[PDB]
């Protein structure tokens, strides 16, 4: 039976690998620009102290 | 045996398991990631400009 | 999270308070611009109650729940189907006994009905054992047609054993010859070929997994080529004696053509998606090749037209094939299930039979390339009979019975030409050859 | 008190009127959703009928495998022994219908009876 | 599922079909005799119309290990929001610093 | 619209009109119940302030293979919140010497001025 199974899943996989390297390579982006993201928001409120002070 | 009969069932489940998925559900699963990227991007520049504007409101303060 | 308003994310969400729903910034603002309300509320909504909004596991947690859910719901539907056919069970043990007041008072009415109321074959008693031998019962040998020194066709049946790094193949087409050719085995690390099958000019194609094909010459023993054949489905069919090329089919159908010399190659059928196929066999005028498995699936296919759709033959799936034959009348595809015989008329509409099928655990059988001529063999009395197609009565009419003087045999083969006829008995192990004389 | 779907105690437990048995709410709306009926005594139940109920850490997930196991065994032992009543049912099922293929047969041997004279 | 008059699992579950309420079989049963009511609501309620409950972990093991990662996700956020306001606060103090130092590297 | 807490997407999502930031419902209310505050801005919040909001993959189709990827993603976490500890650890002990180093800076300045 397993390998029954794995026929279904090829039938999927096929299909389905057209979408899951572009869901791969975005959330890739996601990790590279939340970085960058929090970055940004750091020297924020760090520059709004220091227009108080 | 019995991890085996359990498992024969598990394999019994993963048979009947997504057409309805197929497209749609990655589709919308991509897209709103792409909405997010496209977001992420904007608020990665939003970000940027609002340093500027602060930095130049304390040099002309 | 969709805006109510476009269906679709955000790129700047804001919030209304009064439907507690996100929206793009720009339609909610424009909205109340347009109306001075939330959307879905209709309440009074100025913009500056709007709220702006500042920039797997769970999700695996409500999967493990939902699956939960189906797998309840099923073992639930398993509690109460159970439920429902025992009570079933129970209603038709009644029903045996239900349908003995009316079925049994009609058995009882019934009983008190039933109360009131191409060269032919010799004449052969007598036999002998000419070889007994081990071989593979794995390495699939395919028959071949050659050319006698008479320009007519005799066939050789061939049976393989690997051993100690070579190939040993036993080779006859009548009780008169038998050779034995030894080869090596070209394989690094003593594999077994799955199929053999010879080509013209002493060269032997042997089929490893994963696809891969050698051609051997079996005079020389030197390798001529190596062939890895582009598809991912297991090849179950391998001939040669189509001359330039060799033909080869997958267990989903694509059929393919190959040049044993060069890269000369062609498709003439692609791999469906909801057949599985373990054997093939290929017609006399080499144009329609039946494939087939042992669930009843048997497909013909011809190979000149390559969107010609294939005919599918109908069998029972009880009936479980062990081969396929076509005749030498070149209109009869003898179909040898595991107890009964099927044979389709060719010229006709697809599943006209030639005769009705009929049923003559314990016996094997060969069906002689005429179609006309049978051996069994029964592993209770230990005896060769053999049947001949009556063309008066349209029926398998047994001939004569001759005993083996001697391990079960589970298969057998026939061949027959001018030196006489033999049975190839085997057992999982082991062969016999047993010749049928006067 | 256990979900007589599941035979597990409920997270959020409701109760049919027609069957008079608690189960997991998730699990007969479901029932009724696809079916329209109570799952034991399959008389027609609206969800509106339903009535909702009023109010180890690093082996937990080694326990869950070993519970979920257990289910996954208890299936297994509900289909394996469900497949061999669909058996011995399968037997009675060419038992009924070799009783309408011999009576089919016999209603034959009937006009066979009434022409013996 | 508890009892509401007594808070514990019932030895003869009922419920209530005016309060949606589970009790046990005779503390529903003494109310309804005396008054004909539901005790919870005061609304009209016969034994005729008390649901008598047909006697008989894994969405618990869910349950707690959601309830698990929810304390997890809330010591780590506590830890991150933690981690954040202190890298604001040494953000703010370095650059204070940093004004300072533009001072000393002056001096 | 990821949550602030977990940086995922929310079963079920919230917004604080405190922080005006968006939350998985449990986790925003644990904070609520354990506090009475927003997590982000530590003013006070109760539930009833807190504005509720009106796939698996190919492999990820079996109790062993969603079992096994859900333990590594737990184990994960739990790894993470243990090096997020100690990574806190490294700037709290920056964040205490990095004062007194602008306190000592202004001891330094009154020593050069």
């Amino acid at each position: 039976r397993m390998q029954h199974i794995t026929q279904g899943r090829t039938s999927m996989k096929i299909q389905f690998k057209t979408a899951m390297p572009p869901t791969e390579v975005l959330l890739e982006s996601i990790q590279s620009k939340v970085e960058s993201i929090e970055q940004l928001q750091r020297k924020l409120q760090h520059v709004q102290p220091l227009e108080q002070q | 045996l019995g991890i085996v009969d359990s498992y024969l069932k598990h394999q019994e489940i993963v048979l009947d398991t997504l057409p309805q998925t197929v497209s749609n559900q990655w589709r919308i699963n991509n897209d709103y990631i792409r909405q997010t990227c496209t977001i992420v991007e904007e608020m990665n520049i939003q970000q940027r400009k609002q340093i500027n504007d602060l930095e130049i409101y304390r040099k002309r303060l | 999270m969709l805006c109510a308003i476009s269906g679709k994310v955000p790129r700047r969400p804001v919030l209304s308070p009064k439907s507690r729903t996100i929206f793009e910034k720009s339609l909610l603002e424009q909205y109340v611009k347009d109306t001075g309300n939330d959307p879905i509320t209709n309440e009074p909504l100025s913009i500056e109650e709007i709220v702006e909004i500042v920039p797997s596991i769970p999700n695996l947690l409500t999967s493990l729940q939902n699956e939960w859910d189906a797998i309840m719901l099923e073992n639930f539907k398993l509690r109460s189907t159970l439920d429902s056919l025992t009570k079933k069970l129970s209603t038709v043990m009644y029903e045996r006994d239900a349908a003995k007041l009316v079925a049994a008072q009609l058995l009882m009415e019934k009983n008190e009905d039933s109360k009131d109321l191409a060269p032919k074959w010799p004449i052969l008693k007598n036999l002998e054992l000419l070889q007994a031998q081990n071989y593979s019962r794995n390495i699939k040998t395919f028959p071949y047609k050659e050319l006698n020194k008479s320009m007519y066709y005799d066939k050789w049946v061939c049976m393989c054993r690997c051993e100690d790094g070579a190939l040993h193949f036993t080779q006859l087409k009548d009780s008169k010859t038998i050779t034995t050719i030894t080869t090596p085995n070209p394989r690094t690390g003593g594999e077994h070929p799955a199929i053999i099958s010879r080509g013209p000019c002493n060269r032997l194609l042997l089929l490893y997994p994963g696809n891969q094909i050698t051609i051997l010459d079996s005079k020389t023993n030197k390798v001529l080529r190596e062939i890895e054949v582009d598809s991912a489905n297991e090849i179950i069919y391998m001939y040669g004696h189509n001359t330039e090329y060799f033909i080869w089919a997958d267990n989903r159908g694509t059929i393919g053509f190959q040049s044993y010399e060069d890269d000369s190659q062609y498709i003439v059928h692609s791999a469906k998606s909801d057949v599985e196929y373990s054997s093939g066999v290929l017609h006399k005028d080499s144009l329609l090749l039946a494939l087939y498995s042992p669930d009843g699936i048997l497909d013909v296919y011809n190979l000149s037209s390559p969107d010609q759709a294939s005919s599918r033959f109908p069998v029972d799936e009880e009936a479980k094939i062990k081969e396929v034959k076509f005749a030498d009348n070149g209109y009869w595809m003898v179909v040898e299930c595991d107890q009964t015989v099927v044979c389709f008329d060719l010229r006709k509409d697809v599943g006209t039979l030639a005769y009705p099928t009929y049923t003559i655990g314990t016996v094997t059988y060969d069906i002689d390339d005429s179609g006309k001529n049978m051996i069994a063999y029964s592993n209770e009395s230990n005896s060769l009979t053999i049947y001949k197609f009556d063309k008066k009565t349209k029926n398998w009419t047994k001939d004569e019975e001759s005993a083996l003087c001697l391990a079960d045999f589970t298969d057998m083969d026939v061949v027959c030409g001018d030196g006489g006829i033999a049975a190839i008995l085997k057992t999982n192990d082991s062969f016999n050859i047993v010749a049928l004389t006067p």
